[PDB]
DNA sequence: GTTGTAT
DNA sequence: GATCATACAAC
DNA sequence: GATCATACAACGT
DNA sequence: ACGTTGTAT
């Protein structure tokens, strides 16, 4: 029997239960943001990695040290999770661009698990690098963990396009995300083009992006459902497998496959090609025996009596898959089913902010040591007197505001020059200063132009991006067909 | 005052940390997110009157379910056998073992998830119980918590604070969790995209 | 097939592999060092967590933060071994003195787990500090992490005898250690008893440490096994549940079991009980309640009237294991290799190496203070001379020269010059030279006592008999273990 | 080669039906299993999961080990037979390759090992088809694996040679027998601390 | 059945 | 360590 | 997250 | 032959 009780109507706890757990899971959970094109545990993980200092020059750390400190830092959820997620974000057939690169048992395409966490050791891509780069200049904006005794950064600089170049997915709340991964030169030449021509429209940006490029490669099959997809935000594109029928030293036929579709496991496959093998509906093979290596990719050999047949049939049963475009994403708290045309935007806008951002930075940072330089430039230009000064002080707050009122200063630079190693008292430190000084004159010039000039920004945007795309663009592993 | 006098066979759920009393009106069952919530419950909770039954994991939603997947989960069967009601024909609520069902599920989002859960089983599969008021709902100020905090703060009924869980109308009640539990997807869209502040 | 086929004996490699694992888990998993009593997951723990900065007066951290920290630093193994060993080390009725303090589910007697790492904190308890005290002044050796790139100590300073105090356990290859938890109090009173007195017997000792003082208490039959154990280092004690009968309201016998023995469970007992009452092969039992509040442990056995509650006791006593045996096998890693060790070998071993930490400390002591008023003394020439300074720094190009020359004009060292090329400007003020002549003269009274410490063993000594009892007065126990014949 | 289409939950089996040149890699865990099945040339190379330190059998008795699954699967796989049925001429690889970790619990893990192989498959191993991989585990990409100690044309291997019958059944006796004490007196003997 | 973050 | 159920949405 | 089998010594039942 | 204890696979 208790003494304090209060009454509950059912319908009311189900409600605010129920919005309070699928509000949660969209906005901070199973959705990525459409900026740097990250859902929470991954952006975490980079997070984690960076402060962790297992950037690609440094390296690797075990991966208990990184779930550890991710987990406790900024993750309140389990290992397995954490793991996870690290793993997928280091698989070839799984991220189009890996963020993260690992060393021992990460899993293979064969559906088989990774190695465990005392086993295996990572650190951060060089392409991850790119989602992180200046994070550390004002660019991205923080808040407090989930202890609030920590902080961490809401979105990421994300200098490359990581939501259409990685894709996203995707179960939630009443809703689900499919996208597909992108060949970054495409997806970086449709953000420049995009910031060329506002007036363009979705077949001038399917010319420079024909359509997904599957880190597993294979064929794509139509182009209306990508174009529907594109413009909508919905849609539906058929996949099937890269082969090839050879011929044998006894003469005879081979159907060797060479490429599986997207998230499709080749020994499921062979499974359930035996079971439908037993089962009469697919005659005519005399071995299907999986003969891939750690060089490349699955042997299917067949009789007199029909290749052709035989292989449609293969493919017809399955090796051929149906990827449904539902492109959604969070966008200024909201989700929203986006179109090509508005995650470009969002991205560009994304990268605007970050560049001026990280311009402004700059900009105050050599600010102010010009104007610590100053300060110590008249000091070295009256040392004696100065010292003087210091020597006939008692504490050094008269000190400071004897300083301030004969040399006029300020308490930063008064403070710097207090501060003063006597070895920079010599001759050819004040030459020095003074080359740093100018250069740092020109340095501010430049970023107050840059921050007067948006077209510069862009400009700076465009130069950046075709270097991402110089240094880690792939050719094009899917081959799209009509 | 009857009281158990161990040496009972019982075939009480393997986990469970059943209470000393037989008395179905003063006894108590707090239902559990998983162990680590379990053991801090179980070590702490006047075993004389309060039992507590840990459900491990997300409960199956039976609006999305077939009854051949309801008898067979062993979560749901867990419930029931501690409760010793009765399944559908065999629901006698004046053969209970607690007149006070505590959900005491954990204090994130996933824990108003397994609440939910726990309230659509509750109310399609033991609606008498509901029904004679007998499901209280802990208010909290789990893991992350000793023995004694969760005592002094949740389970003693001298300073704790627990919700009556109890119907308006049950048409509104049976549209509401057909809705946000129900298999229909789009409604309950609708339903998040309409009644959700950002 | 291959190419290159070398030739391997069966008994050879046997041999060879099993040597290999044997020392391993000896040396290395199963046995701690006898100079701190710990093994190298619990040192890797501790030491983990002072690097981690969770020390008594910084808050807890997350549970898998710490183990993540102490897998990937230091020990390479399971993340579930280590919290485990944290999670063990955290309870008071397996640690006679906890080396670490917890938040939330931590597990309980009953035999429960503790609670996932996503859910408990952990840092050091204020009595591991001590364990910890003074590591920062080369009071003990380190070596490479397995990884190589960290470094690790191999044994603790260990300012309280923490393998008699705490115990250990135990299981090894071809050996097996099995030492009790000791009070605080009464092993650092044999610790001083035998600095003072060498000559000291084993009954002598037994004077201050009566005999072991486990965690939950209980009570101890025969005591010729705890001094045949303190004489040779093996022998057999029994152990009884501190129990009592009381009179129900209804007038029949009950029994109440208030304390259990050393690793015993409270509801594996009630098991056990149940199952030998509902087979008759222990008979008059009424109930059997568990009444154990988070206050105190009472285990209820109601007995029916016509029946002897005492008979039903010592059937309980002699059937289940509310009455068991504790075999002392003190073994523990001395110079490297395993050792059975008497009472006095121990304590012996512990004082050494004492004394070793406390020399190691006043030597560094002594060092850092003596440079630091060498530094201090240079800065007092220049600081007297600053005029002449300023002007050899001024008509100095290079930095190389203007050192060269202060050390050449005011006769310096390298690093005396380099710190005047250091200083501040703010530090050539009228007050600040004072400041650096007491600082330099309090450093001269310091170096004369370190010094005066090291050319006497009897201050050594004596300081470590004080600080023991510093910490004896900050932590000791009141006994719980009970004595009898 | 085989063919497919047949009928351990484990076991990464080859393709070729050939027991002259098969080889089954006994790994422990999974976490190896993973690099040595992504990098073995699935044609003459199987590997086997050991899940966990193998019964010691010199100090188990028929009843456990009879009931062990392991055990049960590395008789299994071998296609041997076990006590009265132990067919050596119907073995399904030729090489039994003992590939533990490379540290000392995998040690322990190779003498376990080769004390059920001694005991309880001894045709095998009087018949050389018993191997010890040579790694200089889980922590090693497939490519890193396969170039290092799986690859055939490049590699070292040990042969488990036995001379003296009579001596391997008494360190045998020794080392994992009931007896503790002259294992101690092995120890105390034979192993250099300090 | 499966996809991926979660209990 | 491996292996188990399941929420959630969409083929 | 909860459980599951095993080495290893020493004692117990 | 089993269980039971604590660091390990
Ligand atoms: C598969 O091995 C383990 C078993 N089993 C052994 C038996 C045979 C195979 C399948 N059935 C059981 C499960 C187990 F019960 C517990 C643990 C375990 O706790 C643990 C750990 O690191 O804490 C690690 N391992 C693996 C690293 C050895 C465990
Ligand atoms: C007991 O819940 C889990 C199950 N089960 C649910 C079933 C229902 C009752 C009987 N036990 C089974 C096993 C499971 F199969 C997997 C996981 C799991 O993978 C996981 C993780 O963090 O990776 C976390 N949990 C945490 C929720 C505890 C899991
Ligand atoms: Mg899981
Ligand atoms: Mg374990």
């Amino acid at each position: 029997q208790d003494k304090n009780l209060v009454n509950v109507n059912l319908t009311k706890e189900m409600k605010a239960s129920f919005i309070d757990y699928a509000m949660s899971v969209i906005v901070a959970r199973a959705l990525p943001d459409v900026r740097d094109g990250l859902k929470p545990v991954h952006r975490r993980i980079l997070y984690g990695m960076n402060e962790l200092g297992v950037t690609p020059d440094k390296p690797h750390k075990k991966s208990a040290r990184i779930t550890g400190d991710v987990m406790g830092k900024y993750h309140p959820h389990g290992d397995s999770s954490i793991y996870e997620a690290m793993v997928r974000m280091a698989q070839w057939w799984s991220y189009r661009y890996m963020l993260v690169d690992g060393h021992g048992n990460f899993g293979s395409m064969d559906g088989d698990s990774a190695a465990a966490q005392r086993y295996t050791e990572a650190r951060m891509s060089k392409i991850a690098l790119e989602m992180l780069r200046d994070i550390n200049k004002n660019t991205v904006d923080f808040v407090d963990n989930y202890d609030a005794n920590e902080r961490e950064p809401l979105v990421l600089p994300a200098r490359f396009p990581n939501l259409l170049v990685n894709g996203a997915t995707g179960i939630a709340v009443g809703m689900a995300t499919n996208i597909p991964p992108h060949n970054l030169g495409e997806t970086i030449d449709a953000v420049k083009l995009v910031m060329d021509n506002p007036e363009v429209t979705t077949k001038d940006l399917m010319e420079v992006l024909p359509g997904p490029d599957f880190p597993t490669g294979a064929l794509v099959m139509g182009k209306s459902g990508i174009h529907k997809a594109y413009e909508t935000g919905k849609g539906s594109i058929v996949l099937r497998s890269r082969t090839e029928i050879e011929t044998t030293k006894t003469g005879r036929e081979r159907i060797v496959v060479t490429e599986f579709p997207y998230m499709v496991n080749k020994t499921k496959v062979h499974e359930h090609i035996v079971r439908l093998v037993q089962e009469k509906r697919i005659e005519g093979i005399t071995a299907v025996r999986d003969e891939s290596n750690r060089e490349g990719v699955f042997v299917i050999e067949v009789k007199r009596d029909s290749a052709n047949v035989i292989l449609n049939n293969l493919f017809k049963m399955t090796m051929q898959t149906n990827f449904g475009f539902n492109m959604l994403a969070i966008q200024n708290g909201i989700p929203k089913i986006l179109s090509l045309r508005q995650i470009l935007d969002a991205y560009i806008e994304h990268q605007k902010e970050v560049v001026v951002r990280r311009t402004r930075f700059d900009k105050e940072k050599a600010e102010a040591r010009a104007h610590i330089l100053e300060g110590l430039l008249i000091a070295l230009d009256h040392i004696d007197e100065v010292i003087r000064i210091i020597r006939a002080s008692e504490t050094d707050a008269e000190a400071q505001a004897e300083l301030m009122s004969k040399f006029k200063l300020s308490e930063r630079q008064s403070q710097a020059i207090l501060d003063m190693r006597l070895r920079r008292l010599t001759g050819l430190e004040r030459d020095k200063i003074q080359s740093e000084y100018d250069d740092l004159l020109a340095l501010i010039a430049d970023l107050a132009d840059i921050l007067a000039k948006p077209e510069r920004v862009s400009q700076i945007i465009k130069d950046e991006l075709d270097e991402v795309k110089r240094k880690f663009s792939d050719k094009r592993r899917t081959e799209l067909m009509v | 005052k009857h009281m158990k006098s161990g040496l009972e066979i019982s075939n009480l759920p393997g986990k469970l940390a059943d209470c000393s009393s037989n008395n179905p009106a003063e006894t108590e069952l707090f239902i559990v997110e998983g162990d680590s919530a379990g053991g801090s419950a179980k070590s702490g909770r006047n075993r004389e009157f309060q039992a507590i039954l840990p459900i491990r994991g997300k409960i199956l939603n039976v609006e999305k379910a077939s009854m051949d997947k309801i008898l067979a989960n062993e979560e749901i069967r867990s419930l029931f056998t501690a409760m010793g009601t009765g399944f559908g024909a065999e629901f006698d609520v004046s053969k209970a073992r607690y007149q006070k069902l505590v959900l005491m599920t954990d204090a994130d989002v996933d824990g108003a998830h397994i609440r939910t859960l726990l309230l659509t089983l509750i109310y399609r599969y033991m609606k008498p119980i509901l029904e004679a008021g007998y499901v209280y709902i802990a208010q909290p100020p789990l893991g992350e918590m000793d023995d004694h905090q969760l005592w002094e703060t949740t389970m003693d009924p001298e300073h704790r604070l627990m919700a009556r869980v109890s119907v308006d109308d049950a048409a509104e009640a049976d549209k509401i969790f057909d809705m946000l539990m129900g298999d229909r997807v789009e409604p309950r869209r609708e339903f998040i995209e309409e009644n959700a502040v950002y």
